[PDB]
């Protein structure tokens, strides 16, 4: 994908996160578990919902054939009528098909972007209090219990509060144990 | 349909308060019944071989 997240550096998705499109999996002393990100999933639903509505709305006026009859010596205008009417069915079919194809790509790329951005949200909260492992996961340099996890999930992680514990752990790791 | 003669029909929309005056000397096929246009609206002449489906 254009944003390299879905079926990219995050290889494959989670059958087990059922309550949203994007979210988190965590793992600590008290266990592990999945949790949807409500806010991103909601922005996405808003986007896609609006998109589907805009498509319906723009296709609202659009050519509507009407039947006209012509006698056997009005063949030139019967042909001009057929071609005019076929001409519009063709313009409109192209418009619908191409809009659908073009917007499908954008939609699929929109979600990809949404996962990248969420990953980056967590990345820039944690900074060097966690280590980027490369598969979509962060490994903390400090103990992070369920309360601390939620703080990551909801925008509230206090970096200063853990950084001391973080610097001690990074220290132990560089030194070799 | 067994006939070599021909019949050629004509028509007009006769506005309210106006009259139509015929005069003839032969070969006239005269009106007996005519049609008041009681209501106007959206419709169409569909071309279909199908029949009434008792549905809506
Ligand atoms: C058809 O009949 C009516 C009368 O029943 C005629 O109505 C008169 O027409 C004149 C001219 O059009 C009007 O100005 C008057 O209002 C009507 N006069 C009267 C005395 O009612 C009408 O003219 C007739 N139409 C034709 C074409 O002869
Ligand atoms: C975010 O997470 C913490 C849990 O550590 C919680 O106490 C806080 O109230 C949450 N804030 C909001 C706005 O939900």
């Amino acid at each position: 994908g254009l944003f390299g997240a879905i079926a990219g550096f995050i290889e494959g998705g989670w059958q087990g996160m059922v309550d949203g499109w994007y979210g988190y999996h965590h793992s600590n002393e008290q266990g592990s578990g999945y949790a949807a990100d409500k806010e991103s999933t909601q922005k996405a639903i808003d986007g896609v919902t609006n998109k589907v509505n805009s498509i319906i709305d723009k296709m609202n006026t659009q050519f509507e054939a009407v039947g006209r009859e012509f006698n056997n010596l009005e063949r030139r205008i019967e042909n001009l009528n057929k071609k005019m009417e076929d001409g519009f069915l063709d313009v409109w079919t192209y418009n619908a098909e191409l809009l659908v194809l073009m917007e499908n790509e954008r939609t699929l790329d929109f979600h990809d972007s949404n996962v990248k951005n969420l990953y980056d949200k967590v990345r820039l909260q944690l900074r060097d209090n966690a280590k980027e492992l490369g598969n979509g996961c962060f490994e903390f340099y400090h103990k992070c219990d369920n309360e601390c996890m939620e703080s990551v999930r909801n925008g509230t992680y206090d970096y200063p509060q853990y950084s001391e514990e973080a610097r001690l752990k990074r220290e132990e790791i560089s030194s070799g144990r | 349909n067994g006939q070599s003669g021909r019949m050629e029909f004509f028509w007009t929309i006769l506005k309210p308060n106006d009259a139509i005056n015929f005069e003839s000397n032969g070969n006239f096929i005269a009106p007996e019944y005519a049609y008041k246009i009681v209501k106007k609206g959206d419709s169409t002449i569909m071309k279909s071989e199908l029949e009434y489906g008792n549905c809506n």
